[PDB]
């Protein structure tokens, strides 16, 4: 079917296309490996102009027909969700391991043999950083501390953020620790909220322990801020998810107002039934009205003499924040509305931000929640959009930092570290894994010599002066410069990478190269 | 195939050419426009009988549709001069471009990544900016003259304002907040202190930078030669959370005994507090006695919850700087202060701070009678110190007529005197883009350039050169007997302004062709 | 020796325009002079037209050629300023073009070329003021002489004895003194069908171009007269959008009726409240202007009507009347009207138009409107042109006082002397003043040329006759060679020759200038 427009490679140009391909893809964000790194300008297809070093955002922009580099892709999708970190650095160590795989078979070596090659060498490196590895808690707890604030610090320290990094160091640290509990040591970014507008400055950012949900009070006369009401317990919200409306049915409708007379009927009759639906909520007892529709004119007059601010046009999806802080639930209809499903609070209030005409406003907690609401300005679009990538990827390391206090030194020392080992582990074990091993341990030096290029240092050399120090000297965690720094040993400068973290990223690298080996067969159809 | 519509990423020699020959080629339209007689370019449209001709620099950019993705890079930057300040923005797009044609001098003979010669330009403008410093002159002059200009426009905005009760003291607080500071006008150096339970016509001002909430229990109420710290810690009650953790000891004590350890192990960063020579110490968070009493054995003074923000406009008036964490001791910059005296005013608990290292601030205790008249009484007065003080920062010029150009070439070749190995060219190479300016105005004039600036080089090398371009005679003439002066605003602005433009264009490895319109 | 070999070429780019720019003035070249060669252009549309008047030429060359179409733009400001010499100004740019063609060769940058031509422009000029004869507006002999000779090269000659005085009459009053620049706008040529050339009335208050009401109630006069400016117009209410009338009744009949004439009587209403004689209302083809309802009720209030005024009059009106328009009637009230002693309709022969004396206004002053009559069509039209030449001619006396003799008479000594005056300069400068008075002898050689006359005998019969006389001798077409052109009539005022050496050198200037083009959109 449909013979024009169609190529198949099987067993023959195969195996050296899909090398070649992954590898001039990779290619592309190798340069920006590293904070060091050099950015690119992006070109949307509306037309926008964007500038950004992230692999991440690099990648998810590319819509590509090659059927190999949608393997990067797919993969993209997941180190997102897992750490964040693993983008740029792990499609170029998978295309490492391909590079080393297309030497193998230029050998005669069988490309499941390379996938298990590859995987049994990757289980040994495992063993090796995990008696290497150094414990953070257990030598101070503040010391752990200063590892959060500066983790944000090395993402945001490539950044116009670095002048202010102080103020989101902290806000980083005030975030997990009410979201994630010491149980599951898990950090759900659909619990955290990430939003952010133009304009301000980036000092004025505000960590909130709620949903922030702006709305400008419908009727202006409301009041601004929401009151305990003489010692009620917290501040009771109400969640409909059904439009407060007068009763109609569902055949004719054709309400036709011929003069005044039939004015006032109708102003009334509408009137009356907005007094039935408002008991609802004064018989749960709740202060503001919170609705997933629109309200009318007549609906705001009775709320305004009741002491009821009205919030109207509300998403679905904001609606699932309110319950989730304020501990409440989600009521389908009026009938079922009660004093239990109401979300507590302590106060509401409208906070203006800056010179900023919005006028959002803030609903507090004062309790620990299971979700917070991330809120960041700047002064620039895209220094917002950096903040908001950057505090993500801040929030993923403070994750892998509690679920696993055992941490490796990056910046190269982690790689050299896993290549020496590999190495070392490749002439004990003879045959022909022995050749896997030492072909694993070649393209793990791809990451510290890419750090080293990126550097502006030779690679090459570079490379052999951290294999020397390790080894000659002592045992130890000595990496390449990314950032101009005093010296080397980033063991005494503290730069820390999660033991987990690199475990994830060095998994997902060769479970993607298995992949991309256990496909030898490419067929596309036309374009109709 | 990539992205979509047409949109493909370019080769990567491909992309430096984009980033320079094509943002040359569009730097070089508005080259000979630079100056009052530089040259004209027309502007013709398809219908070719809407066209037009003009000597703007904005205009000529902006109206012609440039295709490179590059060159609208280097349209957005020029937006940055005409939001800032909006003058001058033909001589920034110059400077800019004349920053690639070194920059591609650089690349070309290196092919090395341009983030090491964006260093090097870094080290390079910051000795461009030094010595636009050392040659600032004022235009300032009779500030007696300028005292009673001050002192009536503050009356005038304080109209409409609730501060209008008294003008003459409020006019007088603004008055010394500003000509007594003899330095940075920015409002982090006047600190706004907010009490209840008086007048607006009670306010009075203090140079000393005032704190509120005493620090310390038992620690003494006043401290003489203050040697400053910043850290951030938490030595009260450590480990916030320990719910979840699963817990195997065999009595609840063990617990308690981990966080004396893990306090036990602050001692040494405690010590190190004490091998600084520091008799201050300040902390964002609480401090539990114990901690506390070995502050008092060694000398150590603690202070509790000064949060960031004031700490950092502490930090600036005493010289010191703000670090969370200890490297390793007598590595720092340590700020001081002759006493410190804790005082009370407003039934509040006050910190005084007099005596810093080098303290040029004041701070203004306002008075008022609620909340409303605290929160408009401080966003009012800073607008006022804000256009007080923009016509302290504008006036006050240079000497021109391509003089301080070349006067920074040779403090940036002073710069490419003592500098790394690899750092030489890249520095040496910005001080060639800051002769290319005279040369340009040379060119466009009609007169000879390698004449004029070899022989304007060499004067200005060596001594007792106050020479720049003289226009009118083409030569070499003294510029402070024809009175040639220009903005020392508008040369930070546009110096600042091309380090950020090539900021943004070197940092780009590689540039993907933008979609066709 | 070895130079700045300048790699890009800016420079070729910009002689490449000058050359096209020469070759616009090769074509107007032809046409220098009363004897100069005409020219046939033919129009996108078809339209065959010919003419020598470089004026009309450049407008209608459709040049797309930008740097060409700074020559239109001279012309332009050549006839609003001086009004003459649109065709020598043109060719004055393509020989200091060609002149600089030779600077460029000799490694010359253009910036010290058009700052030479500054001082080279303000040089000419000085010494031109030094030959001119002063002559002052006080002298109305001298003033008919120059007038009557700028009527003599139309069809129009013997009548000119009446006309003259015309153009001059006209302006003495609205000269006064030190008045610089006087617009001619100012003044207005009515051209009306019938009548004679001798017969012509100033009526130096103003002139409209309109009759007066020929339907039933037409005062067609009135005195002590107020004049406003209505630009709306007074008819039933007609929306835009689809509108009927259907009467099916005799009670909708009145019903249309009363509300018609009630509608249009409040208007009239609140034009008597604001004590206006007299009513000027735009013409609107489109919908009606004055109801025939309105005619009947405007003049049972004994107010003068005169409606269909022509747009273009409705700019000109508001200025010499000294009033202002009024959109609306709720806007219109007695502060924006005139003061009018006597208007009436008046007609010659067939004309029927009406005039309108003693303004009596501070701020308005005697601007001017003359009616030009004849009896076939081609007669007042040539006769508007030949008198507005005539009032460009004056024009120029009254903003600079003087005249000088043309033929290129000025041109041949102010060379001689800019060439003497070179070796007082020094350095690249002192060349530029040498090929600055080669470039000045380009208009009279070429009237030489145009004229059959010898080109390079009779330009050096010019600088043979001007070394003993000062601007004595010229080129004159009547006598077929060089003979004085102060007795043969011919009288040139400075203002002209100094108008196209000022616009030659802000030409050229704008030209050098341009060192690239680009597509802009």
């Amino acid at each position: 079917k449909d013979q024009g427009n169609k190529k198949r490679q099987h067993g023959l140009e195969a195996k050296k296309s899909h090398i070649l391909a992954a590898r001039s893809v990779a290619s592309i964000i190798k340069t920006s490996l590293g904070p060091r790194g050099l950015d690119k300008i992006l070109i949307s297809p509306d037309g926008e102009i964007t500038i950004t070093n992230d692999g991440a955002t690099i990648l998810s922009q590319m819509e590509l027909d090659n059927e190999i580099a949608k393997l990067l892709v797919q993969l993209s999708k997941s180190q997102d969700d897992e750490i964040g970190d693993g983008t740029t650095g792990v499609v170029v160590l998978a295309s490492a391991l391909l590079d080393q795989a297309l030497e193998l078979i230029q050998k005669g070596i069988h490309p499941i043999k390379i996938a298990n090659g590859f995987d049994e060498a990757a289980k040994l490196a495992i063993s090796k950083l995990e008696e290497t590895c150094d414990d953070i808690s257990a030598s101070n707890d503040e010391l752990f501390r200063d590892f959060l604030l500066r983790a944000a610090k090395t993402s945001l320290g490539s950044k116009i953020v670095s002048k202010d990094h102080d103020r989101f160091a902290e806000m980083a640290v005030e975030a997990v620790i009410n979201v994630m509990d010491k149980d599951r040591k898990d950090v759900d970014f659909d619990l955290i909220k990430m939003q952010g507008r133009v304009g301000g400055s980036i000092s004025d950012s505000k960590l909130i322990n709620g949903v922030i949900l702006d709305k400008d009070f419908s009727h202006p006369q409301m009041p601004k801020c929401v009151l305990p009401k003489e010692g009620s317990d917290g501040v009771k919200l109400a969640i409909l998810t059904c439009p407060f409306e007068p009763p109609k049915p569902k055949t004719k409708h054709k309400l036709d107002i011929s003069s005044v007379e039939e004015y006032q009927k109708l102003q009334t009759y509408e009137q009356d039934k907005f007094k039935e639906m408002i008991d609802d909520v004064k018989k749960a007892g709740a202060d503001v009205v919170i609705c997933q529709w629109g309200f009318d004119d007549e609906a705001n007059h009775l709320l305004l003499q009741n002491d009821l601010p009205a919030v109207r046009w509300v998403g679905g999806q904001e609606l699932e924040h309110i319950a989730i802080s304020t501990n409440g639930r989600i009521v389908p209809r009026f009938q079922d509305l009660s004093k239990d499903k109401l979300g507590t609070c302590s106060r509401i209030y409208e906070q203006e931000f800056g010179t900023t005409k919005d006028r959002m406003l803030i609903i507090e907690q004062s309790k620990e929640t299971k979700t917070v609401t991330c809120f960041v300005r700047g002064s620039n679009k895209m220094i917002v959009d950096e903040a908001e990538r950057a505090l993500h990827d801040s929030l993923c390391v403070v994750r892998n930092l509690v679920k696993d206090s055992r941490v490796v030194y990056g910046g190269g020392a982690a790689e050299v570290t896993m290549s020496l080992a590999v190495s070392e582990e490749a002439d004990k074990q003879r045959g022909i894994d022995q050749y896997a091993f030492r072909g694993f341990a070649q393209a793990l030096d791809t990451i510290p010599m890419t750090l080293a290029e990126n550097s502006g240092l030779d690679p090459i050399g570079t490379l052999s002066t951290l294999k020397s120090k390790q080894l000659k000297e002592k045992i130890s965690n000595i990496g390449v410069d990314c950032l101009g720094y005093g010296s080397n040993d980033m063991k005494e400068l503290f730069v820390v990478d999660p033991f987990i973290g690199k475990k994830q990223q060095i998994l997902l690298a060769t479970q993607l190269c298995r992949m991309i080996l256990k496909i030898d067969n490419v067929i596309i159809s036309g374009k109709d | 195939q990539i992205f979509g519509d047409q949109v493909t990423e370019e080769r990567a020699e491909n992309a430096r050419l984009s980033a320079f020959v094509g943002a040359i080629a569009v730097g070089d339209l508005v080259k000979s426009t630079l100056g009052p007689k530089g040259m004209d370019k027309l502007l013709q449209s398809a219908s070719s009988n809407t066209c037009m001709v003009t000597n703007d620099g904005a205009t000529i950019l902006k109206s012609i549709p440039l295709d490179n993705p590059a060159a609208k890079v280097l349209v957005n930057i020029s937006k940055v001069q005409d939001d800032e300040v909006g003058d001058g923005t033909t001589s920034v797009t110059v400077l800019s471009a004349e920053l690639l044609r070194e920059a591609e001098k650089l690349i070309d003979q290196s092919k090395i990544h341009p983030q090491t010669i964006i260093e090097g330009y870094r080290l390079a403008s910051a000795a461009a900016l030094d010595a636009l410093t050392k040659a600032a002159v004022d235009n300032s002059h009779d500030k007696t003259m300028f005292r009673e200009d001050l002192i009536h426009i503050a009356k005038t905005t304080l109209s409409s304002k609730i501060l209008s009760q008294d003008k003459d003291h409020f006019a007088e607080l603004a008055t010394n907040a500003i000509l007594r500071l003899k330095g940075s006008t920015n409002l982090e150096h006047i600190q706004i202190i907010k009490i209840l339970g008086g007048k607006l016509s009670d306010s009075f001002l203090d140079e000393g930078f005032i704190l509120a909430k005493k620090f310390g229990n038992n620690q003494p109420k006043r401290i003489e030669n203050a040697k400053i710290l910043i850290a951030n810690t938490t030595l009260d009650t450590d480990k916030v959370k320990i719910f979840g953790t699963k817990f195997k000891v065999d009595s609840t004590a063990k617990l308690a005994q981990l966080e004396k350890a893990e306090r036990e192990k602050m001692k040494n960063k405690i010590a190190k507090i004490s091998k600084f020579g520091i008799n201050t110490f300040i902390n964002r968070q609480l401090i539990y006695d114990y901690p506390e009493q070995l502050f008092t054995d060694l000398g150590i003074n603690s202070i509790e919850h000064a949060d960031f923000e004031g700490v950092e406009r502490l930090a600036l008036v005493t010289g010191g700087e703000v670090v969370s964490t200890f490297d390793e001791p007598s590595k720092c910059k340590l700020g001081e202060c002759d006493v410190i005296e804790e005082i009370m005013l407003g039934e509040q608990p006050f910190l005084k701070f007099s005596g810093c290292k080098a303290g040029e601030a004041c701070t203004i205790v306002l008075r008022g009678a609620t909340d409303q008249t605290l929160d408009e009484a401080e966003r009012s007065l800073h607008d006022a110190l804000s256009v007080l003080s923009q016509t302290t920062k504008e006036t006050r010029t240079v000497l021109g007529g391509g003089c301080a150009e070349m006067v920074m070439s040779k403090a940036v070749d002073t710069e490419a005197q003592n500098i790394d190995g690899k750092k030489s060219l890249a520095v040496e190479a910005f001080a060639r883009a800051l002769r290319q300016l005279p040369t340009i105005l040379a060119d466009n004039a009609g007169f000879d350039s390698s004449e004029l600036v070899s022989k304007l080089r060499s004067s200005i090398y060596n001594g007792i050169s106050t020479s720049g371009l003289d226009l009118n005679n083409g030569t070499i003439a003294d510029m402070r007997q024809l009175g040639i002066v220009e903005s020392y605003k508008l040369k930070r602005a546009v110096v600042s302004s091309a380090s950020e433009a090539a900021e943004v264009l070197l940092r780009v490895d590689n540039i993907i062709r933008a979609r066709p319109r | 020796n070895a130079t700045f070999k300048n790699k890009e070429k800016p420079q070729e780019v910009r002689k490449a325009n000058i050359i096209a720019a020469r070759s616009v003035a090769d074509a107007i070249r032809t046409s220098l002079g009363p004897k100069g060669m005409d020219k046939m252009i033919k129009t996108s549309r078809g339209e065959i037209i010919i003419s020598n008047d470089g004026h009309t030429i450049l407008k209608q060359m459709a040049i797309l050629h930008p740097v060409a179409r700074m020559l239109v733009e001279v012309s332009a400001a050549q006839d609003s300023e001086a009004g003459d010499g649109t065709t020598s100004v043109v060719i004055l740019t393509g020989a200091l073009l060609g002149a600089a063609e030779r600077l460029l060769n000799k490694g010359i940058h253009p910036t010290i070329i058009a700052d030479s031509f500054q001082s080279a422009a303000k040089r000419s000029v000085d010494i031109l003021l030094e030959m001119c004869h002063k002559v002052s507006l006080s002298d109305r002999e001298q003033l008919v002489r120059a007038a009557s000779t700028s009527l003599s090269s139309k069809i129009v000659s013997q009548y000119s004895s009446f006309l003259a005085p015309l153009a001059v009459d006209s302006v003495l009053k609205i000269s006064d003194e030190n008045s610089k620049n006087v617009d001619l706008n100012d003044i207005r040529l009515v051209k009306k069908v019938g009548g004679t050339i001798d017969d012509t009335e100033m009526i130096d208050g103003v002139v409209l171009t309109q009759t007066a009401i020929k339907s039933a109630g037409g005062p067609t006069r009135k005195e002590k007269a107020k004049i406003g400016l209505i630009q709306f117009q007074i008819s039933p209410p007609k929306p835009d959008t689809e509108n009927n009338i259907i009467v099916n009744d005799y009670r909708q009949m009145d019903k249309i009726l009363k509300e018609e004439r009630a509608y249009l009587l409040n208007i009239c209403k609140k034009i008597k409240k604001a004590k206006c004689n007299v009513l000027l209302i735009q013409k609107s083809i489109l919908r009606d202007a004055v109801n025939d309802l309105a005619l009947h009720f405007l003049s049972k209030l004994n107010i003068m009507v005169v409606k269909d005024i022509e747009r273009e009059e409705i700019e000109f009106l508001s200025k010499g009347l000294g009033c202002k328009p009024i959109a609306d009637i709720e806007l219109f009230t007695e502060d924006r009207l005139g003061s009018a002693d006597l208007v009436e309709e008046i007609d010659s022969d067939g004309s029927k138009i009406v005039r309108v004396t003693g303004i009596r206004n501070n701020n308005a002053r005697p601007t001017v409107s003359v009616v030009i009559r004849g009896a076939n069509n081609m007669i007042i039209d040539e006769t508007e042109r030949s008198l507005h030449d005539a009032l460009c001619v004056i024009r120029c006396l009254v903003k600079e006082r003087g005249l000088i003799a043309g033929g290129g008479a000025p041109e041949i000594e102010i060379s001689r002397r800019l060439s003497k005056e070179a070796r007082s300069m020094e350095g690249v400068q002192a060349f530029i003043w040498q090929e600055f008075a080669s470039a000045l002898e380009v208009i009279p050689t070429t009237l030489a040329e145009n004229a059959g006359l010898n080109s390079i005998k009779v330009v050096t019969e010019l600088r043979s006759k001007h070394e003993n006389g000062e601007l004595n001798d010229g080129i004159s077409v009547r006598r077929s060679g060089t003979t004085n052109t102060y007795e043969e009539h011919i009288l040139q005022p400075v203002l002209v020759s100094t108008s196209a050496i000022t616009l030659a050198s802000e030409c050229v200037k704008s030209i050098l200038r341009i060192d690239d083009i680009a597509f802009s959109r």
